[PDB]
């Protein structure tokens, strides 16, 4: 349930697109998959993404909704049915403003629980209403969303378990989510005045806020977050009372909110609200959503070349996505030299990470991968055989 | 900035028949939401209908509501009148829906529902007393339209009233240093009933 | 079907209880003066014990705190004049978006130079015409009521029936009701509630 209080009026560090072309599930010739581009840390929102097959566009392609990370970027994940074969090549070309000319990236075949909102408003000068996207999760998962582009103007399903809830739960979203909406329309419309930016000029405002629970079912934690251009403008602090402002203009918004009683509202909702209907969707969703898959772990060797070769450590098919990948040397911890990549979803409701260091040749033993995550008894380390 | 506008002061109409109540506003909100509530007499605010910017036109029951998001005219309309219709309807404006929002009413209209239409009746005309006070009762009349004089220290206005018959029943009182001899006569549908008269 | 009222005298304060039951957070204060558009005094947030008032509203005057169960309560002090109206107390709905009103509470102010002394009802019964009794075999007795404070007041009639407006005879009001009634040998009960009473009245009547 999206909050119905707290919500109140008030360059731009570009960051490029990570890309990651990879299947669903182990590729095996004639036997159907799904191919997937996630792309991700990168800002600001606008993209183009496209899937070739044999340099060919894919015309049949979905997308997540957009989303972001705790450093404001954003991440998509762009996927399509398609069964391998040995000839066929498929590649993911991405086109952003960091970037000078599309990138084609080829496909290379070889314990407690949050509720959490995402709020993203873009001005498009001369085309119209800024565009909104929201989107919601319980976890790592998404069951409901909004986006100002989509024909049917309503808070709309994306888990199953959701799609039981009244007309009233889908008025009601669609009402709160449509005054968040006009909310951040006049931010966009203030915050760009105060800076005296230029009225042709795109900007974007992000909102972030949830709650977690912890095992018992009890409120732990919470959180509300607000960035103008992918930075940091003004945060609620985790005791729910004071706020913190870098800007000199967040200061004017931070007074605004102090006399207004912002935080009061949303820690009221935070604390109560929030962790009630966490607790209803937890149930609802029980099945699905309170569960934990172990990752599957293994070990890659690919030489270089006759002096070095890398060792990629890999876990697959896990659930939640917070996973720790360490690779040490001798006891001595290599997370300076290790090659870590984004954690990315899989399209079945898992997630997949690897983590990969260059060894010098015969020394391979010396080097250890540890895996931690949730759903694991104790940690696993891992160490190549020969 | 939000502002309710509701021109009409009262209005009249009869039982079975349907009456709107039109109803102008404020707002700078692009999506806001429009409220029609019912006040009785015993001070309960009852609500009967919610209109959405977005929406289409509201229906519920026997009321409705002419939206014009243009004009910004959200007209309620009321189907079938039965006589415990009779309240003061306010149009009340939302905000952007948040639960600390407030409803910005205008200032009432007050429906009264008339018996329905009928041929016309003439009254009977009597005159009761206790010391000074000398009251003048009209039984069975339509239309509504009465003039009631008794001929001679104070009067009050008339009490017009529905009578369980669907007519109209009156009564009016006052004080007169003759009342002993003082007889009422009453001006209705063109004609003049004299309490002398029966 | 019945008015809730409070009367009080200028200068004195005044305590009105919200009659309504999901112990919600926000609860809105509203004032209704005849004539008028009902608007938000101030709202209460329970969960931090918040007051908020609309601006132009003195820090001094209202107030309003939770008690027993679903009944939170409003005060105003210093009362004066203007403060007279009807009182409401009102919250956003869960189940559907409905501000729900609980039935609101009439508070009368009592300006300084009223004698506050017999304010009851004043009675005055009248017997039937002769023309009445003698032409359609029925009879109309009228109670009226002059001289009471405040307006408030019932009145019904036993062994259905109509009343006039109350009215502002001075700085006091009457009212007046009528019957019409096989029982014309029997007699009637004029009914009256009226708080300056502190039991119900029961008038007599004649027969006819
Ligand atoms: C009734 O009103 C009409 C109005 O034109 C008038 O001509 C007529 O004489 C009136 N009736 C009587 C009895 O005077």
């Amino acid at each position: 349930e999206l909050a119905g209080i707290g919500i109140l009026t008030v360059g731009s560090i570009q960051r490029t697109p990570k890309i990651q072309v990879y299947s669903r599930h182990p590729a095996e010739n004639g036997k159907s998959n799904f191919l997937n581009c996630y792309v991700s840390g990168f800002h600001p929102s606008d993209i183009e993404v496209d899937l070739l097959k044999n340099g060919e566009r894919i015309e049949k392609v979905e997308h997540s909704d957009l989303s972001f990370s705790k450093d404001w970027s954003f991440y998509l994940l762009y996927y399509t049915e398609f069964t391998p074969t040995e000839k066929d090549e498929y590649a993911c070309r991405v086109n952003h403003v960091t970037l000078s000319q599309p990138k084609i990236v080829k496909w290379d075949r070889d314990g407690s629980h949050s509720m959490r909102y995402f709020f993203t408003s873009v001005s498009r000068p001369g085309r119209g209403e800024p565009r909104f996207i929201a989107v919601g999760y319980v976890d790592d998962t998404q069951f409901v969303r909004f986006d100002s582009d989509a024909a049917s103007q309503r808070m709309e399903p994306r888990a199953p378990w959701i799609e039981q809830e009244g007309p009233e739960y889908w008025d009601g979203e669609t009402r709160k989510v449509k005054a968040h909406s006009q909310t951040h329309r006049v931010d966009l419309g203030t915050l760009r005045g105060y800076y005296n930016q230029s009225e042709a000029g795109s900007h974007t405002v992000q909102r972030m806020y949830g709650c977690d629970v912890g095992s018992d079912w009890r409120f732990l934690r919470g959180y509300h977050q607000y960035a103008y251009d992918g930075k940091d403008y003004i945060a609620l602090k985790e005791d729910l009372r004071s706020w913190t402002a870098a800007d000199m203009a967040a200061q004017t918004t931070k007074h605004k909110w102090e006399a207004a009683h912002v935080a009061e509202q949303l820690r009221a909702y935070l604390e109560g609200t929030c962790v009630e209907w966490l607790r209803r969707y937890l149930e609802n969703g029980k099945e699905t959503l309170q569960r934990t898959d172990a990752p599957k772990t293994h070990m890659t060797h690919h030489a270089v070349s006759d002096h070095e070769a890398t060792l990629r450590c890999w876990a697959l098919s896990f659930y939640p996505a917070e996973i720790t990948l360490t690779w040490q040397r001798d006891g001595e911890d290599q997370t300076q030299d290790t090659e870590l990549v984004e954690t990315r979803p899989a399209g079945d409701g898992t997630f997949q990470k690897w983590a990969a260091v260059v060894v010098p040749s015969g020394q391979e033993q010396r080097y250890t991968c540890h895996v931690q995550h949730e759903g694991l008894p104790k940690p696993l380390t891992l160490r190549w055989e020969h | 900035a939000q502002k309710v506008t509701q021109a009409q002061s009262s209005v009249s109409m009869p039982v079975r028949k349907a009456v709107t109540l039109n109803c102008l506003y404020e707002t700078s909100w692009w999506s806001y939401y429009i409220f029609w509530y019912k006040q009785l007499p015993s001070k309960e605010m009852i609500f009967l209908i919610r209109q959405g910017s977005d929406e289409q036109n509201a229906k519920s029951g026997r009321y409705s509501v002419n939206f014009k998001k243009a004009a910004k005219s959200v007209a309620l309309t009321i189907s079938a009148l039965q006589l415990e219709d009779s309240a003061k309807y306010f149009c009340a404006l939302g905000e952007l829906g948040w639960d600390t929002d407030k409803l910005i009413f205008g200032k009432g209209t007050r429906v009264t529902v008339e018996p329905r239409s009928q041929p016309h009746t003439k009254p009977s005309v009597f005159v009761m007393k206790n010391g000074t006070n000398v009251a003048c009762l009209v039984k069975e009349f339509y239309p509504k339209d009465i003039r009631i004089n008794l001929v001679s220290i104070t009067e009050f206005d008339p009490a017009i009233v529905i009578s369980p018959s669907g007519k109209y029943n009156a009564v009016k009182l006052g004080k007169y240093e003759d009342s002993n001899s003082v007889t009422c006569s009453v001006q209705h549908d063109n004609k003049t009933v004299h309490s002398t008269d029966f | 079907g019945r008015t809730k009222s409070v009367t009080r005298p200028t200068g004195s304060s005044a305590v009105i209880t919200c009659d309504l039951p999901e112990n919600a957070v926000y609860t809105h204060w509203y004032l209704h003066q005849e004539g008028k558009a009902p608007q938000r005094l101030l709202y209460y947030d329970s969960y931090n014990s918040r007051v908020v008032l609309e601006s132009g509203i003195s820090r001094e005057k209202y107030h309003t705190y939770a008690s027993t169960g679903k009944s939170l309560k409003f005060i105003l002090e210093n009362l004066i004049e203007r403060d007279s109206g009807v009182y409401y107390c009102a919250t956003w709905a869960s189940s559907d978006w409905i501000k729900t009103f609980a039935k609101g509470t009439r508070l009368i102010v009592t300006s300084p130079d009223k004698q506050l002394a017999d304010v009851s009802p004043k009675p005055t019964i009248f017997l039937p015409s002769i023309a009445e009794t003698k032409l359609q075999k029925a009879g109309t007795y009228l109670c009226l009521l002059e001289k009471f404070f405040p307006d408030i007041i019932k009145i019904h009639w036993q062994e259905g029936s109509q009343e006039g407006n109350t009215m502002k005879t001075n700085d006091t009001y009457m009212k007046f009701s009528w019957l019409t009634v096989e029982s014309l040998d029997k007699e009637h009960r004029c009914i009256v509630r009226h708080e300056n009473n502190g039991i119900d009245q029961e008038i007599i009547f004649p027969p006819i």
